[PDB]
């Protein structure tokens, strides 16, 4: 455990420490994880999360670099990234993000998506607190605390209720087969949330939500989503809006960006497009990879 | 596991890596210590007879027990441990696979009565925390159940064949975990093996793809027949209560 000049970063299973190596003195993530607290020990949560990490291994996805066992502590030890996306679209809201960097930034998250889904592997709660960034122009997919792997659950929803604001409609409607889908759709909502500064989705909470996207995308029905009225929480009662006029949701748009949009923000899990699909589509036809200056 | 989850993306490539992973596991658990002699052994026969009923009694994820075994493995070979200290390993074993794959989590006091004697829950936890550092803090493993559905993938098979395919190997592989001359076995051979068994001439697309898909694993027709008949050895000779006419 020595090969450290620990720093303060509130953190997840207490605290967070930002730290130095000794022999590479390189900045470095720490997780500090108490394994004689708890009626069973090591938490199964920190267990299947190592385990799920170990295999997670891309550019755009945090890094897993050590775990380390000390005293009564357990510590993972994680690339460190200087912040999120929440704070840097707040540290130029009204300046925008260049289109050259939102895409870039899309394309990666579609990359570290597209990996994450080859393993079987739903982060199933996307959103811009948990996409960080560095300095050299990175973001990437982070805290994969309420991930599904291999078909088990890091983490159930119903004692963890962040945000709903990403929550796929089909989770919402609580459909028993949702998959992959799930994360295409937070990202779709995180996509155009940076390009007009504003939250796609901004829902009260739980009803509003469901009926926050209907009015926007319009309530679905068997032609558009053939199996909806099916759904465990549906409700024939349901208010029966319409479409909005997209051109009007995200303005700043250009053709292709809709088109990526359009196709991540399919209500039918089956039409919406995947990962790998999206990294193929022209918007993405002339990506590079800007660095900002960071507001650190 | 509801089945193979979030699996509809994999594309042959994907699931070639897991077997290469599930290789890896087995060789990291084979360059063991006297790897036969713990295979042979009639304390792993009751070991594993032992962990099994626990699991049916506490009716738990069927997939804690493989796990709980593939665990106890490594740790037998990869450690030295004291007769009396065995049982208590094969309950942390056990402890440490329902952390991985259990919905209803398994508690330490509980197992620690199962264990009765001196046995405590401080101490099963205690065993724990210097077990999972031979591990490396790296619990989980690709098991012969978890291969089952990424050879049917590969094999382009169709959704509705899995769910009767699964249900039938489970139960051959189980008794393959519980008999050393065939648990020592690679866990994709475990699992052609017991496909074999179970899809040979019944399914075309089977009989038309497993010639390559061995011979891409570097395994031969000869290997999985003999291994087909070490899984029949190991379902006949499969008892529930060895662990209670024994020890
Ligand atoms: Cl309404």
């Amino acid at each position: 455990m020595e090969n450290f000049q620990k720093v303060e970063k509130e953190g997840t299973y207490g605290v967070v420490y930002k730290a130095r190596n000794k022999l590479t003195g390189e900045v470095v993530a720490l997780k500090k994880i108490r394994l004689d607290t708890e009626t069973e020990g090591v938490p199964s949560t920190a267990i299947r999360e190592i385990s799920l990490l170990k295999e997670l291994n891309h550019p755009n996805i945090v890094k897993l670099l050590d775990v380390i066992h000390t005293e009564n502590k357990l510590y993972l030890v994680f690339e460190f990234l200087h912040q999120d996306l929440k704070k840097f679209m707040d540290a130029s809201a009204l300046t925008g993000i260049p289109l050259p960097l939102i895409k870039s930034y899309l394309f990666q998250l579609l990359q570290g998506l597209a990996f994450c889904h080859s393993h079987r592997v739903l982060h199933r709660d996307l959103k811009p607190q948990n996409l960080l960034i560095n300095t050299e122009g990175a973001i990437k997919l982070a805290d994969f605390g309420l991930a599904r792997a291999f078909g088990v659950p890091v983490r159930t929803y119903t004692h963890e209720v962040v945000t709903l604001w990403y929550r796929a409609p089909e989770i919402l409607l609580g459909c028993k087969y949702y998959s992959t889908a799930v994360d295409i759709w937070s990202l779709g909502c995180i996509f155009a949330e940076m390009v007009t500064r504003r939250a796609l989705f901004p829902g009260d909470s739980e009803i509003d939500q469901l009926f926050r996207i209907f009015r926007t995308l319009g309530t679905p029905d068997e032609v558009v989503w053939p199996g909806v009225t099916s759904m465990p929480d549906y409700k024939p009662s349901f208010p029966k809006w319409a479409r909005q006029d997209f051109s009007k949701v995200v303005p700043p748009l250009d053709e292709d960006g809709r088109s990526l949009l359009s196709q991540m923000l399919h209500y039918d899990p089956n039409k919406r497009i995947s990962a790998k699909a999206a990294l193929a589509h022209p918007f993405f036809q002339d990506v590079t990879k800007p660095v900002p200056h960071l507001r650190l | 596991f509801q089945g193979f989850l979030d699996s509809s993306l994999l594309n042959e490539e994907d699931c070639r890596q897991m077997i290469y992973r599930s290789e890896r596991e087995h060789d990291a658990r084979m360059v063991g210590v006297n790897v036969d002699q713990h295979f042979t052994s009639q304390y792993r026969k009751v070991l594993t007879t032992w962990m099994f009923c626990v699991c049916k009694d506490l009716r738990q994820d069927n997939n804690v027990f493989p796990l709980a075994v593939a665990l106890l493995d490594e740790l037998f070979l990869s450690t030295r441990i004291d007769r009396e200290n065995y049982q208590s390993t094969a309950a942390v074993a056990l402890h440490i696979a329902g952390k991985v794959r259990a919905y209803m989590p398994i508690k330490a006091t509980q197992l620690a009565y199962l264990c009765g004697g001196a046995t405590t829950a401080d101490k099963l936890l205690t065993l724990e925390v210097k077990s999972l550092d031979t591990l490396s803090w790296v619990a989980d493993r690709c098991l012969s159940t978890d291969l089952i559905c990424y050879i049917l993938h590969i094999m382009h098979a169709p959704r509705e064949d899995y769910l009767n395919i699964y249900n039938l190997c489970r139960p051959k592989i189980f008794c393959a975990l519980c008999d050393g001359r065939s648990a020592m076995k690679r866990p994709v051979l475990i699992t052609l093996a017991c496909m074999h068994l179970t899809m040979n001439q019944k399914y075309d697309y089977y009989e038309n793809r497993i010639d390559g898909v061995c011979k891409s694993l570097y395994i031969t027709k000869e290997e999985l027949h003999q291994c087909c008949d070490l899984v029949d050895i190991a379902i006949v000779s499969f008892d529930e209560n060895y662990f209670k006419i024994n020890a």
